[PDB]
């Protein structure tokens, strides 16, 4: 048969690149779950893959942010994966 | 293009990790003395059980875990037959530092640690397969800085 | 005016993840780098994103093999790209 | 989808740091006795170069650098006025371990320190811009097992 690699086919995405931060607000939840949340509700139903989503992601957690520290928050995705990934709704 | 075959109903396990209590950390490590509560958490969890059981996920979640806790959960889907399953995603919200996310305990657990316990060799049923990992958590305590664009 | 991430739109495509070795054949090139070219070169003149082709490469990376050692290689790309990236042929 | 501008012609740099002879680390670093050069280099070199005139970008090449002579160079490219470029690109190519490349005098170079140089704050012509870095080295000595599929 065919073989592939042991740690192929994973993908990680975390909330913020090593070394900072990432936020919570106690009244809405994490600005990076709540848009992760958000974007794969919203274009799921639509075909597009998960790269593409969390890079939304990247997009719209990178122009929030954090007045009273001047704060920002860079998610970043980091995978092996070998193939389009997507979550069908049907 | 190649796609990662996604049509078993329920596509597979969504495990969500949900540390909100430190109590145990401000009393055991001298360090986290004021570490506080992730107050605000569950509407994560809320958030990520709606999203995933729209996808067809079936939710897994676990709330205030240390981290002899959490390996015990990993090992647990790490055995189970995914067979079944087109895919696999665990979801870990909780307090962390530079590599690592924190127990409810206080204690440490390597990022590479939680991801490691799910390649092709130790969950044979998952090969070929989609794992999926988001982990909600500082990975230090400096502040991003911003640019102007 | 807006503000973004320090570490906004950064790339990062390793050749192998860590811990483990990338190869390099003598009288080929490396598997990473031949393998990014020629997919880079088939697939930017097509409109192709980066990270759909470096999910390509992981494809094509994952199926080969060091026999002697009965080893595998898989690449890595982490990002923090807030939009899609492309490298037009005009 | 939002799309990053990529029409400037030149797009921008494309460094190429080649490492191939490792004469000086064989000789100073006690661990790298046996380090070999990296035979069959160049034609990634001149694949990299190919590729990527070909996509318009303006190739910077620079064969066997120590890790002294590698910060020099980026130095060199974080000062530099990338205002109308709408990319930049890095290429590595040398021997590596865990999380680091190595000169080719065997001193170790953090992936980290290398990327660095180039974020907004840093290299402000750049800002807003993707700055793409491909690199091609070991990250540890051992080999990847394989799961069938």
């Amino acid at each position: 048969t065919r073989y592939i690699p042991d740690e192929a086919d994973f993908l990680l995405g975390m909330a913020t690149v090593n070394n900072c931060v990432s936020y919570r607000n106690p009244a809405e939840g994490t600005w990076y779950i709540q848009s992760l949340c958000q974007s794969l509700r919203e274009r799921c139903p639509r075909g597009d893959d998960i790269l593409t989503i969390l890079t939304e992601v990247n997009y719209e957690v990178s122009n929030k942010d954090d007045k009273k520290n001047m704060g920002k928050q860079m998610p970043q995705p980091t995978f092996t994966l070998r193939k389009k990934l997507v979550f069908p709704s049907d | 293009d190649k796609v990662y075959q996604m049509k078993s109903k329920p596509r597979g396990y969504c495990l969500i990790i949900n540390n909100h209590n430190f109590a145990k950390a401000r009393e055991k490590v001298p360090k986290l003395h004021s570490i506080r509560d992730r107050n605000g958490t569950h509407l994560d969890a809320g958030a990520l059980t709606t999203t995933f059981e729209e996808l067809h996920f079936e939710i897994k979640p676990h709330d205030d875990c240390t981290v002899e806790q959490i390996y015990e959960i990993l090992k647990i889907y790490q055995l189970m037959d995914h067979s079944n399953m087109d895919c696999f995603i665990c979801c870990i919200l909780s307090h962390g530092d530079k590599g690592i996310i924190y127990g409810t305990d206080g204690q440490e657990a390597p990022i590479y640690e939680l991801t490691s316990q799910f390649t092709g060799l130790k969950c044979p049923s998952l090969a070929g397969k989609p794992k999926v990992f988001f982990i909600q958590a500082c990975q230090g305590d400096n502040y991003q800085k911003g640019i102007p664009v």
